[PDB]
């Protein structure tokens, strides 16, 4: 649906040069990198508030680079959900309708349901909380039922307490509306968790593009590696969850961790290199997790020594340079990657 | 210490203004209360007031019609002459009253730029439209600067938000921007109306005669001295305070 | 679309003001350039200008001496009558020029509150101090509001910081607060000086005669018509822009 | 020097009720808890910008509660060092002098040296960086040479890169000037590292008071425990530092960690409960640290299980509830607390 063709625009602090991208229908595409000034504008230019200097913008396959916002026929939700303060929620929802001259009150009561706002339909925008506002936002933004949903920093600015749900709400709309979402964030963790693809843009420059796994487990030199280097995030599926203690599955191994999640939940487990150990044997410690596998590469660093181990699951371990010598740097030594269970943070 | 001195000087200013406008009313409602009662019926007076409020209400509708958009413009865009255009609008509050009259005459006067070529349609000098134009030139800035800060108040995003929901710029401006900046436009209009009502020098030169409230008071003052003078100035203020206060 | 209409109306206002004050000069430097050359030497004129600048410079030193502290006060404290005291200071820009004259007369007039009991020391009506007081009442607000925002600009902490370093409030205000708010006081003083120079109605009633620039132009206008009238109004502006521009 | 006697003041958002404290001469006292609005005011009231409603304030033993700032004869450095922008550094330093009518240019050139500002003495306040400004601040604030130095959030708002030095600079002035410092922060870690005593104040209410060790290893119920519960911070002394790898001493045990520090450095080692393991034996892992000791208490929590172990050094370990059952909750079981060295963060 969304195609940026050789785009370029120049402002007083942000420079966009030769940007080409293709977000295919229904795909949840995520741009990663830019900070505020950039993000918000790049998206505005897409939405048609800024005509480029050179290049094209093709939504649903229509050259809109020189049209107007009302004509781009999109859904746009700023980070600070720009709700109209002189209209009770409902009136807001309505707006989009009255604007394109439509009739159906079903679409409105149904859209209101889809976002669980029925109970707020009457309140005034300022008495609503972040999410409450954000929902109402998505609500009216999606009443005209477009296919393309442009969102900017919808997550990073909420209480962690809502982020989990928030993410769902979105993932849900992504499908039940068969939306083609363009998500711009500076939070790589958010990026992973919700992308179908990531488009790394640094200082208004496209640098890499591709499925999550391809961006982190295979960065491009310097810039990209520096931005996401050495971090263990395992996409897994909870197999058992007896009494707060989860057992998640990644590839062919099993990981013990903690958190309230039900079996069948596609979750994410974060594990820092400094919480993984390496023994030439697994003893019975308080350590729930202990995986076999060999060493892949040994990145002698400063005082520490990065190590990539293959335990059915790529793991980035970190070690004191000295232990790295008492043991073997041999790229292929049998190894036991053991990490404490209570140090594995799980997200959904 | 310092707080004291400063506070004294302040109390001063306060009294200075307060006592002056007070005192003036004191006199009237003291040595000749009746004078007011006379003025109240005196057509010369009522005609001079209703005229002021009238000419004013008009100049304001022009100010509204010009200052408003000049504000929306000035609060969203940035061109090369923003500085200049921005100053010309500001100026009219430093152009000595008289000067403004003369200058205005030079244009709307029977022998001026716009007044000469328009003898058949409308006359300006010593007529209503003459005082209207005078007022506008002196009170317009208020409704402008005030309508700018009004629009400035409503941040862009809301306009952009409406736009992407399918609303053309004017529908945006009309259903959102405007209604939200109302409180500012309302005040500015009224501030205008009052800078108009109270304009003398500027108007006198162009159209001294349909005798506008403030001029009248001067006419009487020279001719019939301070006695038939004060009663009109007191009657005028009470009208300013009734308007100013029924709204601020 | 909307941008256009709005931009047209704006261009209008711009021309409206610009053309008016321009045109007026055009005439002079066109049909009778000499008239200026005459005015330039004419004592009646020079005396009326030097007077304005003079009376003004004075009213400003009073404004400075009163508005300044009224600002420091208003920008740091919160008492019960802040609203009132704050409005009285604001008012003088809506008190119709004439009215202000009458009212002022009622106090500084030979038969008024302060004028009566002070016949032996100083006379006000038709004298310099009469025009001075008039100006002040009309221009003072500017140096006040401007000196408030000035002081408001300099945040408290700096004063507190100086205090704890061993500096008494005034030493604080003098060595810190003041110097830092200068840029604001300077502008405000000059804005004042110019609201003064250009005051007519207000002054005429109290002291029409030592003929202040703006009054003169009116005198000539009725008597000797628009010819000996314009040349003075043009000569006056050039002085306003000279001042206004040698500083803004 | 500083004594608050039954203090109480009421503002629109902060309430101070019955506050009593005694900071003895030369002691570096630290108030902990309040957030912005509070901190800054409590300190201002001390400095004499706010007269209380009830109570007294006695500096150097002088009842100043009703005097003026200039008379309190203190040193005050706001978080945002309020330097005077219309005076080159030097002129600032001078100010205090000219104010109390003093002569010595030695005090000034010497004070300027003490804070390493000689080279900036001429520049204008706005071209200076945080520290540069902060120094200049402390400089003029301490030229009148008072004994009492009131500081507020001097640390938490700096690049970590300066914090280390920053802390020194201060500790140094504390002694070389024989200062009695009253330090207010919301950073407990800062509090520890530099306090001679902590005064816990929550929502303008004094709750506890006492040496660091007493505040964290012995909280008062609920409020305090919740504010600083389960965190391993070991005050130690670096015994060896060969090639970036430190060996620090705590009580009677030795801990391996990493960082650039020289032998003899009193340092701090942070260790999270989720990075400590427990075995009924020490194997040779890539684990540098492995300490003996028994279990003290077992706090069965949600899915996890807190455990206090005594290995010559009190350690707070965290465990999956399940491992806690496969092993023994017995309060006294012999144990091996082993934690990875590269997970021990050290500060100075």
């Amino acid at each position: 649906m969304i195609e940026i063709e050789s785009l370029s625009r120049k402002w007083k602090n942000f420079s966009l040069d030769n940007l080409s991208l293709k977000v295919e229908s229904g795909e949840y595409f995520v741009i990663l990198g830019p900070t505020g000034a950039g993000k918000t504008l790049f998206l505005e230019l897409i939405a048609g508030f800024h005509v480029p200097d050179s290049g094209r913008i093709l939504l649903d396959g229509k050259d809109v680079t020189d049209l107007s916002p009302e004509k781009h026929d999109i859904a746009f939700v700023y980070q600070n959900y720009s709700l109209f303060p002189h209209m009770n929620v409902k009136k807001n929802l309505e707006f989009g309708m009255r604007m394109k001259k439509i009739k159906d009150p079903k679409r409105v009561l149904d859209t209101a349901r889809d976002l669980k706002i029925e109970h707020l339909l009457d309140r005034n925008p300022l008495t609503l909380s972040g999410g409450e506002q954000q929902r109402v936002a998505l609500a009216r933004a999606l009443v005209t039922n477009p296919k393309i949903l442009l969102l900017d920093e919808p997550l990073s600015a909420l209480d962690p307490r809502t982020q989990e749900n928030a993410r769902e709400m979105l993932s849900v709309l992504h499908k039940k509306n068969k939306l083609t979402v363009l998500h711009i964030t500076h939070d790589q963790t958010e990026a992973r968790i919700m992308a179908d693809r990531i488009a790394v843009v640094m200082d208004g420059k496209l640098i890499q593009v591709g499925k999550p796994e391809e961006i982190f487990e295979k960065p491009v030199e310097g810039r990209v590696a520096s931005f996401v280097g050495f971090e263990n995030v395992l996409k897994g599926r909870v197999i058992s969850a007896e009494q707060g203690l989860l057992r998640i599955r990644v590839g062919e191994v099993v990981i013990d961790a903690a958190g309230d999640m039900e079996v069948g939940d596609q979750v994410y487990a974060f594990l820092r290199p400094e919480n993984i150990a390496l023994s030439k044997s697994s003893t019975q410690s308080s350590i729930r997790n202990s995986l076999q596998g060999r060493v892949t590469e040994a990145w002698v660093l400063g005082a520490l020594v990065r190590v990539k181990v293959d335990c059915g699951v790529p793991l980035n371990v970190l070690i004191t340079r000295r232990s790295a010598e008492e043991m073997e740097l041999s790229p292929g030594v049998q190894i036991y990657a053991r990490f404490k269970a209570s140090s594995v943070h799980v997200l959904r | 210490p310092l707080t004291f001195v400063f506070s004294f000087l302040l109390l001063v200013l306060f009294l200075f203004i307060f006592l002056t406008l007070s005192n003036m009313i004191f006199e009237q409602i003291t040595e000749d209360f009746s004078g007011l009662v006379k003025a109240a019926g005196n057509r010369s007076v009522i005609s001079s007031i209703f005229l002021s409020l009238y000419a004013g209400f008009l100049a304001t509708l022009l100010a509204l019609l010009l200052g408003a958009p000049t504000g929306y413009i000035l609060a969203r865009f940035d061109f090369p002459g923003k500085r200049l255009v921005e100053s010309i609008i500001d100026v009219p509050v430093v152009v000595p009253h008289t000067v403004a009259g003369i200058a205005l005459l030079t244009v709307f006067g029977s022998r001026g730029l716009i007044g000469e070529p328009l003898e058949s349609y409308i006359q300006f000098r010593d007529a209503l439209p003459g005082i209207v134009v005078a007022m506008l030139f002196v009170s317009m800035p208020y409704l402008a600067n005030s309508a700018r800060e009004g629009f400035k108040s409503v941040d862009p995003r809301l306009e952009n938000a409406a736009r992407s929901l399918g609303a053309p710029l004017w529908k945006a401006f009309f259903f959102v921007t405007l209604p939200l900046s109302a409180r500012y436009l309302l005040i500015g209009s009224v501030m205008t109306w009052a800078r108009a009502i109270s304009e003398f020098g500027a108007v006198v030169i162009l159209a001294y005669y349909p005798m506008v409230g403030p001029t009248l008071i001067y006419d009487r003052f020279i001719s019939y001295g301070l006695s038939a003078s004060r009663p009109i100035a007191v009657l005028l203020i009470l009208v300013t305070l009734s308007i100013f206060l029924v709204i601020r």
